[PDB]
């Protein structure tokens, strides 16, 4: 029992977390809901020899996002937290890692574009005066 | 059986603000760490500087133990989220965004050599003979 | 003269005396590229499958082909082949790149 | 359809010629001072690092958005006129423009009273403008 | 010269000349070739030469197992291992960080007066000048040693036979500043 | 024939005798991990450069569209007539100026010489 | 006369040696890097 300790009930227990990669669209639709109670649906099938992962975002949330696993044994991923209290603990250990991408094709450049424009908006420029200064 | 066509469903949410702050760390793939022996441990602001912007020190059953340096992870999280997935009771998984990364290394505990002692030793820059009568002096 | 040089740089056009060869002037059709910041090509390989070089595994970068983005190393792609023909595609297109 | 081998050699005379026509022969040199007026200048003046100040109160100087205008000529009476490339010429004279920023001057005396002065385009050299440029009077 | 192979990467960004390179078979014996072809790196604004391992160590890479991950990407293949050992075998003299940036601040030109001075100059050296594109801000230090891994891996393939020598010439290698990027220099 | 690492601080493995028990060991340079036999081999180097170039071939030549490709000679895996041939020129010289052939099929990266 | 070898007949495809050292530096330089000093 001391402030720097950390707390490791988590690893004894082997809890197995998830860690995904989402794109930023899908993260600012999230803040945008401000912890309503649900974002989404996550949905898992498993074949006789394959898996099929994937997210449908929530039809309010709006007013498919398949998910594609990835190799997760080059690294070993823990995570841990730190309290205002300065009570330090480990949730427990990644044990499998995926992303997230969208399902549209050719229109979602579109949006890219969109979000270009929303990025190309506080880069700024040199102008042209007609007028020499008075 | 049930698991050949395991059909379930996990509520997803996101707190907005929460008391505790969420971060990642890392070890090395080959480093064989083992959580079991870590009976007490701390994780102490390093005083080398002299203080959020300072690396970290962790250390393993006192100076018994290993040791580790922290460091934040270079990449911002400006076009970059993750969030962590925790299983509860309740079944909604609560979605904890980052505030840090962070990555640790290993740091051997014995003896080292002194700049002021290798300066000596550099003129053996290629005189060198049976190096392991270096540490013997140490 | 080197082989390089072709539609880059005139192969008759060269001043005689002590500056043969190191003064050249360009061909008919050569437009040298003005400048244009990396960021959008940078955040749309973020967007596709491109694991970060700080956050990818050590033994993970053997396999895999390593992507260089104004001769800085940003990380790794283990598809090249699908990498260049959405690059190339987008290029031809001249909307995002 | 596609184009027959007799076609080829008005085809690609046609397409190098909407190419001459559109580009031009020198468009490395105005695209090169196109980028250097319209982007780098700026670019350089933001990047530059807000000049800081002691005595205690503290001035901090930010410079700003950087405005360009037609190339001018200013006589003895100083009467601002715009200069054509042949006066320029003629006369031996420079074609340049006045360059003008935006400064932003904030005051801080340890009382609260950071109030900024938002002082307004101040003139502080002419760049020489490269003919037939955008930023050009022809 | 001495130099049998360099590997230049002179970096800006929106110059600073690094020289890593590779001293040739000119010595003999027990004196001078008991170990191999060491490889040496050059520094920008220290004067000069300090081993590539000794950088590395200065990175903040204690382990000797990451520093051959980061220079030979492939492990089963024996010939790089073989070939970088020698300048493993010039790094036992300093084994921890401080020790490495004490040492490469105490060659820079001007040294400092104690370790509160050479630390600080030596990581301030490594910094921002250390391969300026690749990182300036502070938390910027893997992707530096990545980028020197790729380097020197570069460097191990054009000295075993894989990698052909670049060339001058290429005007792939060559770029032309007109009137914008000068006139951008002189503003 | 290689070097290893040991599990303690990760550095090298230099091998060396005892003089107790008369067997290879490798040793770190600070560390009591003492390894065991099964690598008898320390400094093996092949002068003459006789290694096989059917190594270091890329798999994805395949997909650059500048080398030739020619289809007398099949694929000895999986039978696709169509094929990629290429010389090797590396840094190396004196080399015999043979064809390393590579099949053009998706899905095998199969190579081969003749 | 330190440096003893073995020669093999020419029948064999390896045609191999077999240089060790002897009593005659045995009875700074350490072994295996002599070794390797003397194979440079
Ligand atoms: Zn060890
Ligand atoms: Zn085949």
């Amino acid at each position: 029992a001391e402030r720097g300790e950390l707390d490791l009930t988590g690893a004894k227990q082997n809890t197995g977390v998830w860690l995904v990669k989402v794109p930023k669209y899908l993260s600012q639709q999230w803040a945008k809901a401000s912890g309503r109670g649900e974002v989404g649906k996550l949905r898992i099938a498993k074949t006789q020899g394959r898996t099929e992962v994937s997210f449908t975002l929530n039809e309010d949330l709006a007013n498919e996002h398949p998910f594609v696993l990835q190799s997760v044994g080059g690294q070993t991923l823990t995570v841990f937290t730190e309290s205002s209290s300065d009570k330090l603990s480990l949730e427990g250990i990644v044990v499998q890692r995926a992303e997230c991408r969208p399902a549209a094709s050719e229109n979602y450049m579109r949006l890219k574009r969109l979000q270009i424009e929303e990025s190309s908006k506080p880069v700024r420029l040199s102008q042209q005066l007609d007028k020499v200064v008075t | 059986g049930p698991s050949s066509q395991n059909v379930t469903e996990y509520v997803v949410r996101v707190p907005k603000n929460t008391t505790k702050k969420y971060n990642i760390m890392a070890f090395n793939a080959a480093d064989k760490v083992n959580f079991a022996t870590w009976n007490q441990a701390r994780l102490e602001r390093d005083l080398s500087n002299k203080p959020e912007d300072q690396p970290w020190l962790l250390r393993v059953n006192g100076k018994s133990g290993r040791k580790f340096k922290g460091i934040k992870k270079g990449g911002v999280t400006e076009n970059t989220s993750y969030y962590i997935f925790t299983q509860c009771p309740d079944g909604a998984f609560e979605a904890f965004p980052v505030h840090n990364w962070y990555n640790f290394t290993p740091l051997a505990r014995h003896r080292t050599l002194t700049a002021e002692e290798a300066e000596e030793e550099w003129e053996r820059r290629n005189k060198v003979l049976n190096h392991f009568s270096i540490m013997q002096q140490r | 003269l080197h082989n390089t040089l072709w539609g880059m740089v005139c192969p008759a056009e060269t001043p005689e005396g002590h500056a043969v060869g190191l003064v050249k002037n360009l061909a008919l059709m050569a437009y040298i590229s003005v400048g244009s910041q990396p960021s959008p090509i940078l955040e749309f390989l973020e967007e596709w499958s491109m694991e970060n070089l700080e956050e990818i595994s050590p033994a993970a970068i053997a396999d895999a082909t390593k992507i260089f983005v104004n001769g800085c190393w940003v990380g790794i792609h283990k598809d090249p082949e699908q990498l260049m023909n959405t690059l190339r595609k987008l290029r031809r297109q001249m909307d995002i790149i | 359809d596609e184009i027959t081998p007799d076609l080829w050699q008005e085809a690609c005379w046609i397409v190098i010629s909407s190419y001459f026509d559109e580009k031009g022969l020198v468009r490395q040199q105005l695209d090169s001072f196109d980028e250097f007026i319209q982007m780098s200048v700026q670019r350089i003046v933001e990047d530059a690092p807000p000049i800081d100040l002691q005595a205690p109160p503290r001035y901090l100087l930010k410079f700003e958005q950087i405005y360009l205008s037609k190339p001018t000529h200013w006589e003895r009476d100083g009467a601002p006129s715009p200069m054509m490339p042949n006066e320029a010429r003629l006369r031996n004279l420079t074609y340049s423009a006045p360059l003008y920023v935006d400064i932003t001057k904030t005051v801080i005396k340890e009382g609260e009273e950071q109030l900024q002065t938002q002082h307004q385009k101040t003139f502080i050299g002419k760049i020489p403008i490269m003919l037939r440029s955008t930023y050009c009077l022809l | 010269s001495k130099y049998a192979y360099t590997g230049e990467c002179r970096s800006c960004l929106e110059t600073s000349t690094i020289w890593v390179s590779m001293l040739a078979r000119g010595g003999q014996g027990a004196k001078k070739s008991a170990i191999g072809q060491r490889i040496v790196a050059t520094l920008p604004y220290i004067k000069q030469e300090v081993p590539i391992i000794i950088v590395f160590r200065a990175l903040g890479f204690v382990s000797d197992r990451d520093i051959l991950e980061h220079i030979i990407y492939d492990f089963e293949d024996p010939e790089m291992m073989e070939m970088v050992k020698p300048s493993l075998d010039e790094a036992f003299v300093i084994q921890e960080q401080n020790v490495a940036l004490n040492f490469i601040g105490s060659r820079g030109a001007k040294p400092g007066v104690t370790k509160e001075k050479r630390i600080k100059y030596a990581k301030e050296v490594l910094q921002k000048e250390m391969l300026p594109h690749v990182g300036v801000s502070d938390f910027c230090e893997t992707k530096k040693a990545y980028f020197l891994g790729y380097m020197v891996h570069r460097l191990l393939l054009a000295a075993l036979g894989r990698r052909e020598l670049d060339d001058r010439d290429h005007y792939g290698n060559k770029r032309l500043d007109l009137a914008g990027p000068l006139l951008a220099f002189l503003f | 024939v290689g070097i290893r690492f040991c599990q303690e601080c990760n550095n090298m493995l230099y091998p060396k005798e005892d003089k107790e028990n008369r067997i290879l060991l490798y040793a770190c340079r600070n560390c009591d991990y003492q390894q065991e036999a099964d690598n008898s081999c320390i400094y093996v180097n092949k002068i003459t450069h006789e290694v096989d170039e059917l190594t270091q071939i890329i798999a994805d030549v395949s997909q650059d569209p500048t080398l030739p490709r020619t289809e007398d000679h099949p694929c000895q895996k999986c039978g696709h007539k169509e094929a990629v041939f290429f010389q090797s020129h590396s840094a190396r010289a004196e080399d015999a100026m043979r064809l390393y052939y590579v099949c053009t099929a998706p899905h095998c990266g199969h190579r081969w010489t003749e | 006369d330190d440096l003893n070898c073995i020669f093999n007949d020419d029948n064999a495809e390896k045609l191999v040696l077999r240089i060790r050292i002897m009593n005659s530096d045995e009875n700074k330089m350490d072994d295996d890097v002599f070794l390797r000093c003397i194979e440079s």
